[PDB]
RNA sequence: AAUAAAAUAUUACUUUGGAUAGUUUAGUUUCCUGGGCGAUGAAGAACGCAAUGAAUUGCGAUAAGUGAUAGGAACAAUAAAAUGUGAAUAUCCAAAAUUUGAAUGCUUGAAAGUAUACUAAGGUAUAUAUGAUAUUCAAUAUCCA
RNA sequence: CUGUUGCUUAUAGACGAUGGCAUCAGAAAUCGGUGUUGUAAGCUUUAGAGUUUCUUAAUCAAUACUCUCGGGUAUUGAAUG
RNA sequence: UUUCACUCAUUUCGUUAAAUGUUAAAAAAACAUUAAAAUUGAAACAGGCGAUUGAAAGAGAUAGACGGGGAGUUUGGCUGG
RNA sequence: UGAAACUGUCCUUAGUGCAGAUCUUGGUGGUAGUAGCAAAUACUAAGAAGAGGAAAAAAACAUCUUAGAACUGAAGAGGAGAAAGGUUCCUAAACAACAUUACUUGGAUUAGGGUGAAUCGAUCCUAAAUUACAGAUGGAAAUCCUUAAGAAAAGGAUUGAAAGGGAAUAAGAUUAAUAGUUCUUAAUCAAGAGAAAUGGUAACAUAUCAUGAACUUUAAAAUGGAGUGUGAAAAUCUACGGAAGAGUUCUCUUUUCUUCUUAACAAAAGUAAAUUCCACUGAAAUGAAUCAAUCAGAGAAGUGGAAUUUAUUGGCUUUGUAAGAAAUUCAAUGAAUUGUGGUAUUUUUGCAGUCUUCAUAAAAAUUAAAGGGAAUCUUUUGCUCGUACUAAUAACCGCAACAGGUCUCCAAGAAGCAAAAUCUUUAGUUAAAUAGAAUAACGCAGGUAAGGGAAGUCGGCAACAUAGCUCUGUAAGUUAGCAAGAAAGAGUAGCUCUGGUGAUUAUCGAAUCAGAACUUUAAAGGUUAGGGGAAUCCGACUGUUUAAUAAAAACAUAGCAUUCUGAUAAAUCUAAAAGGUUCAUUACAGAAUGUGAUUUCUGCCCAGUGCUCUG
RNA sequence: GAUUCACGCAGUGUUAACGUGCAAAUUACUUGUCAUAUUUGAGUAUAGGGGCGAAAGACUCAUCGAACUAUCUAGUAGCUGG
């Protein structure tokens, strides 16, 4: 048959990011030593809304501590953030919301957020409006400390990964139940394209696996294997159940 | 077009140039057959394609 | 009005009119016809009277 | 309407002049000439195009040089 | 009704290709070009357009004289007078208490 | 029963058409000799040049032709001028050879342009990879005061 | 004799045909008869709900009265002269 | 052979490769640069730019499974059609 | 007839014999002087030019001028551009061919002429994107990378917009044709040449003034949409006073119509609207204000000031330019005039707040200011390229002078809610595949009809009927929002009057509403202008769909549900790849699916085939 | 992502006109729709077992249940015509 509508989405046709109108980058400052021995002071400039995301970008401007300028960045607000407000990013800084501090010296039970992966990496778990990772337990034995995901995983991280203390800004955004279709298009307007889906049964047995004969149904079980190659892996995948949980 | 580069608008000009008769003397040459130019075209009969 | 080559710009035209005809030039317009050739509008200065080189170059 | 009506917007060049070939063959979004087969150091020629080659090949033009080499 | 025609080869309601329509001896209507609407400075810190500074365009600031360019005053085109008076007791206030509070306590 | 307007048939002449016959400055095949392009800018493309040229032919701002050497009295549709103190015509020679094109200072869409150095305008050189030589440098890479 | 032709011909008619008259021919007005509609335009015309300006006379006014059984049309496929 | 420890190939990263290692000595939306003074002021060295993974994972060869996502092809004959 | 080659016999050789192949190519008949030359309301008289209206009406006659009658109706059949065309533009000679007759006409033949820029655009910058040296990959062609890999490029290369950004020009006149381009007059811009200021309490202000390097920052260029209010200009309409010309006039009409204008760039007599700040003062008995809002002890209201915006200086009147131009008349080049207003409509251009987003609605070239304190008026020049014309019921794309298609700017009167239908003024045109006579059938387009009223038919298909505005009145059902313009009834004309709604301090002004006598042909209906009700099925809705026989119950949709994935991942493109997409992303996320709003509810089954297992 | 009219646009019906047409899909009336899931110009990106698809096997230059063009190719034909 055809090439399904999964298998041209990776090939960087129409289906690219509509980022144009976007800020940039979302991160945390390169690590230096101010950072690693010292603490640096930022100012909340301005709270701006990036199209395409949920929640609000500060732009926080620091000052360059080994040569003349302004270091101007652009973190993900945490809730609470205020224009005007200062900001302290290093290992000695205080443990209040909006600082930037290292995973190991958070207490245990610590709410962070824009954690970092790996160390220096500017931040990577828990970005989406509302979102928060927690703190379990430290261990300085190996210089590791416990966290929890969002999506409730438990990941072990270098006690030196850096993270915000709070709660990312934007929260509750998905409870609002978008009422027309007219509203889910300019939901995708800083985004790719994907929205309008055709069901695989209304499509012909050319263009999807599912496409149907006189009655509209399926035929096989949706549920597929790892290892089934791009063009037939449509449905559920791995699925270790399937109905209704209860 | 009003607005057009300087080499096409020389291309236009030839194209002008290229299109006119035999002259009445050539005409009158000994063994002489090209009485009527066939590469001849206008305006609103073949477009040039240029 | 003259004709002259294409490769030649307002400045050249200008100093080639004085040159020629020894003369002085105010104000040069080109345009360049169809066929190839550039028309130049050469106005001399209001102490030079173009009637006389007109009969001189042979216009008259 | 896949006809007559259709055809009433095309006024929009897809090839223009080329610079080495000389035929109306530059394809202006391509950014290459389908003829000649411009950009390309080599000229565009195939071994099915038989015909196309005697169009445009060596003596089918001046041989301005050529042919006082050949000759001596 | 005297109707008129573009002057320039441009035949779009473009934002450049505003024009407006003057009368002219004999009742004959002529088509101006017409300037596009500017913004002033603005604070900054506070964001608030700039007073006593024209909203021209940004090349026309050079051929204004040296004193319609700009206010006299600290920082004097870039700062309302609010901006500045905080500026100036910042400076002051603090620096009074990092001496009092560390520097012989 | 009658008419020959139409209709039909034969021959002569004329007409529309270009078959047939006569003919060939064109092709096809085989064989012999060579198989002689280009950064010293090729093949190709574009533009321009004749006293009257649109195509074609030849040519390149020295333009349907210049010099030289052979050559011996023409060309012609119409005029002119030149011409045995040398017209036509011929050429592996000399000078000259516009814009591009491998295209090569940078840019090129149908783009008009433009930077530096040397000898205002003109003309040269400056792409990429690469061999030898010369010169200036970089790295404690190995020693080393 | 017959046909064409004329009456922008009819008792006929797609075109032919057919029928009638062709200088006592024909055609046209006007004119009377016969029909249709509904009472023309004018005015110093008498009713006019009211209004205005003079100072009580003008003027404005849908409609309405007399002249007016008016005016207009009437073969074009109507009938006389 | 399995379990360990390291990094040195290898992977994944980050910056203007901007203090690595070891010795030594939350009141304030403001400013901070082209140094005085006597080579210091502004300490030294490592043969590691800083982390991460690490002899495992990737790409190669051979072998087993799976693989209509895809390629090639076939789907006998008689016959009151 | 034809005018230069050819023939008979014997062997040899072959591109060697045609009625067919829907045979190939070329030519030609009957049909046949037949079908047609019928959308876009329409032409007529006199004259001129011409071979080209003659004639027993041969009933028609192309072009040009005048007169009559007309159409497009100012979202045009008007005046101009982008693309596309390419000389079709203007003029002259000429009509063999072409524009379904003809043509003296032509976008057709022939020969000439025509496109003038320091200020308009291209050129300059960057957007989506595009392409190089070196590097990486590939058997190869070539691919990837676009600043990451580089001894390359203070920081990152090329291209990419005649609608985005952008230094600077206008009025009149002129040509057979070009004009923000020529001429006259009047301007502007860029690049050049000849121990460092005052004033104001403050907001802030000063014909250059009044020094201001490296380095850093800020702002501009540079930012959605809707709706309401309002400032100013123009057009239309109108009030007062006129000057000039024109039309009507045996019936009147102090009458009806036209003209009465002004540029770029600058000046500052006079005088506005809105917003934001500054000084004095300190609000409660709370005040201030808008159509709406909205605001105040982080300071209202008041009084006095400062600033910015309002199509160039500084918004409007006014002034210079500048009346010497231009318009309307008059005389035969020369003469006359060129006031002041509107609590009216529309358009344009700004301003102020309000609403809305799971939408927040570009960058650079380029410019200015600031922090810091290093150092000690005249004149010249402004190069290259485009510029003619159509822009469409005849110049573009559809084989064409094709009823199809193709992006824009300017935009008068009547009437009306209306840029609707209908008529007209400025401008354009009367020709746009030929006409004349007769007035048969059958047609295409528009109509009417006695009595009955769907009996016709698969089926009220087609047509008929209702139709504006005001007042009264309005059910079942319902997601409580709707149904609803439900249904249903009444009124409406002309003329003469009456009253309500304001501003300035008696004068002035606006269309809107209500009411009363009288008259008649008894009044929305010229044009424009809903048929209504009772139920059943499907889809919840707005939306999309088989270009050219299916517009729907099909697709989408919001809502509901399920699966995988912690990013070195999931899905997935590539032959390969420091390769690519979601991802400028990070579980409120990314990817893969089914059902299709809301309400109510989703029962039992793990045997079979799938999927999975922490085994 | 309320109801309607207009400039426009589409194509519900007449299964009207035309059907060797004005037109290789158009005309007239009727109907619907006529700004936010709106209409539209230019630039730009996606290309053949590929693209694009609010999904009709629809569209990809009058060509689509696999475009156009050239070579293999005078493809093979137990079948039809000469």
């Amino acid at each position: 048959g055809r090439r399904t509508l999964s298998q041209r989405k990776g090939r960087g046709s129409i289906f690219k990011s509509r980022s144009h109108h976007k800020l940039g980058v979302a991160q945390h400052r390169a690590i230096d030593f101010f950072e690693r021995h010292s603490t640096v002071r930022g100012l909340v400039k301005s709270i701006e809304h990036d199209p395409g995301r949920g929640a609000p970008l500060a732009r926080v401007v620091f000052r360059n501590p080994r040569q003349y300028g302004l270091d101007k960045e652009l973190f993900i607000c945490a809730e609470g953030l205020y224009s005007g407000q200062y900001i302290y990013c290093g290992s000695k800084a205080s443990l209040h919301i909006g600082n930037v501090l290292p995973i190991g010296q958070c207490p245990e039970g610590t709410v962070v957020c824009n954690v970092e992966s790996k160390p220096g990496d500017r931040g990577i778990i828990a970005r989406a409006s509302g979102n928060y990772a927690t703190v379990i337990s430290h261990n300085a034995d190996n210089e590791t400390t416990r966290i929890r995901l969002p999506s409730g995983a438990k990941k072990t991280l270098k006690s030196n990964c850096r993270a915000m203390v709070g709660i990312i800004a934007g929260g509750g955004r998905t409870e609002k139940p978008i009422l027309k279709a007219g509203v889910a298009y300019r939901m995708y307007k800083a985004k790719r394209t994907t929205w309008p889906r055709v069901r695989g049964v209304a499509m012909n047995p050319v263009d999807h696996p599912h496409g149907g004969g006189n009655h509209q149904h399926v035929g096989h079980p949706t549920t597929l294997k790892r290892s089934s190659p791009p063009g037939q892996k449509a449905g559920k995948v791995a699925a270790r159940r399937t109905g209704l949980i209860r | 077009t009003g607005h057009k580069g300087f080499s096409y608008k020389l291309k236009l000009g030839k194209k002008i140039h290229q299109n006119r008769g035999v002259p009445q003397w050539f005409r009158m040459k000994t063994g002489n057959t090209i009485n009527y130019n066939f590469k001849r075209r206008h305006w609103n009969r073949r477009k040039m394609g240029m | 009005v003259f004709l002259c080559e294409q490769k030649a710009n307002k400045t050249m035209i200008k100093k080639a009119v004085e040159k020629r005809y020894g003369v002085k030039v105010i104000k040069v317009n080109t345009l360049v016809r169809l066929d190839g050739l550039k028309k130049a509008f050469v106005r001399l200065a209001p102490d030079v009277e173009a009637m006389e080189v007109a009969t001189k170059i042979g216009l008259f | 309407t896949k006809g007559t009506s259709c055809r009433g917007t095309r006024h929009n060049k897809t090839h223009i002049l080329c610079k080495r070939c000389g035929k109306r063959s530059w394809h202006l979004q391509k950014q290459r000439c389908a003829s000649c087969g411009y950009p390309d150091a080599k000229m565009r020629q195939y071994a099915w195009g038989y015909k196309a080659l005697r169009r445009r090949t060596q003596g089918t033009g001046r041989m301005r040089h050529l042919k006082i080499a050949l000759k001596r | 009704a005297v109707r008129v025609t573009y002057v320039r080869k441009h035949s779009y309601n473009t934002k450049s290709n505003g024009i407006r329509i003057v009368k002219t001896a004999g009742g004959n209507m002529t088509v101006q070009h017409r300037q596009k609407i500017s913004n002033g400075v603005r604070c900054g810190d506070c964001g608030c357009v700039l007073a006593g500074i024209r909203h021209i365009r940004p090349h026309q600031y050079g051929w204004l004289g040296k004193s319609k360019r700009t206010v006299t005053r600290a920082y004097g085109g870039v700062k309302c007078h609010k901006c500045v008076q905080k500026k100036i007791l910042r400076a002051f206030l603090i620096n009074e208490h990092n001496l009092i509070k560390l520097a012989a306590a």
